[PDB]
């Protein structure tokens, strides 16, 4: 009996609810699972006369518990939204039995430990949000082999490199912000199809920007700020025909910012502050345009306010890194 | 003028406020089927 399997799953989960501030699971009683708050039923995909539990949505219920193995009984679930709860521990391996999983959002919880690799077992997975937890360690390179549309990893404790496989991803949005990723951006980044938004804010990346970034002609948001990149901006960035938001602040870039970049047609906010640029085109100057916002604070530019001192600048400016 | 890659930086933000709906189908419909989608790239239907 199929809904009985859902009943057992949900009652095993409610037993694990230590604190439910909005009494969200109050009506989780009796065998009518479809009337449980946060449980969403639907016709079976292969038979519209059968009733199945197809979705779970407890977004913002602030529930402190964990996810028990018995949730593996919810074999018809394709939607799982538990943003902003206090679910703790790990994702049960039994969730590999949720073969219809399509959108999995455990953002802003108390999950911990290695990347939840059970997500790799879902053949229909499209949306994976694990941001704002305490996942850590290496990132499984095979994650970019799935046909995900959206990968949110930001604000965890992931470490080591961005996988060379990133160029395989079909994602329209990928976030890495606020982890402890290190090393270079892989040259394969140019091969990402469908990519619109990529966010690296606040990691420990370094090396030079790969010129292959210029192949991302559908990108609207490219934010590499608060890392440790060096070298010059690649001239290939003139290929970012769609970029709207571009942020390189808080790095160690050197050299010239040209109108190759500052006159990109959709570029409306270009932040390159806290670097060591020693020249900029006139069309890169903040306050110069009514359509385009620029920010050049704390660089090495003559005749601009709030620049770095000449004492601090000459050592770095006179020893540019050979991107090789 | 909002980007979901940037909104992802707010821990409380989700793509859709309608409980039970796909992030790929945040549109008032007579029924509430989690299997129902329609949007292809989340960046496009987020706006």
């Amino acid at each position: 009996n199929r809904l009985k399997r859902a009943y057992i799953a949900l009652q095993a989960w409610k037993k694990a609810f230590y604190s439910d501030p909005f009494n969200t699971a109050a009506n989780w009683v009796g065998p009518d699972v479809c009337s449980y708050k946060g449980v969403f039923c639907a016709p079976a995909l292969d038979d519209p006369s059968v009733l199945v539990v197809a979705g779970i949505d407890l977004n913002h219920a602030d529930i402190f518990g964990y996810l028990p193995p018995e949730l593996g009984l919810l074999t018809d679930v394709a939607l799982f939204h538990v943003n902003s709860n206090r679910f703790c521990g790990v994702i049960p391996k039994s969730l590999s039995k949720l073969t219809l999983m399509y959108e999995f959002d455990v953002s802003n919880n108390r999950f911990v430990g290695p990347f939840p690799t059970v997500a790799l077992s879902w053949p229909s997975l499209k949306f994976l949000d694990i941001r704002y937890n305490d996942f850590e360690g290496k990132l499984p390179p095979e994650i970019f082999d799935k046909d995900l549309d959206a990968i949110f990893l930001n604000n965890n404790r992931f470490e080591s490199t961005i996988p060379e496989t990133i160029g395989k991803s079909t994602a329209s949005v990928v976030t890495f912000a606020h982890n402890k990723f290190s090393g270079c951006i892989p040259k394969t980044i140019g091969q990402m199809k469908n990519l619109n938004e990529i966010v690296f804010i606040g990691n420990n990346l370094s090396g030079c920007l790969p010129n292959e970034i210029g192949s991302l002609n559908n990108v609207t948001v490219f934010d590499a700020s608060s890392n440790g990149f060096v070298g010059s901006l690649p001239s290939t960035l003139s290929g970012l025909a769609n970029v709207e938001q571009m942020d390189f602040s808080y790095n160690k870039f050197t050299g010239f910012v040209t109108d190759n970049i500052c006159k990109l047609p959709k570029l409306s906010n270009f932040t390159f502050s806290y670097n060591f640029f020693n020249g900029e085109a006139q069309s890169c100057v903040p306050g110069s345009s009514q359509e385009k916002q620029f920010d050049d604070t704390s660089n090495c530019l003559q005749n601009r306010p709030n620049q770095k001192s000449a004492k601090e600048c000459l050592p770095v400016v006179s020893r540019p890194v050979d991107c090789s | 003028r909002r980007y979901i890659g940037y909104d992802a930086l707010k821990k409380n933000n989700v793509p859709c406020s309608r409980r039970g709906r796909s992030y790929y189908d945040c549109k008032k419909r007579r029924r509430n089927n989690p299997y129902r989608r329609g949007c292809s790239a989340i960046t496009h239907c987020y706006r």
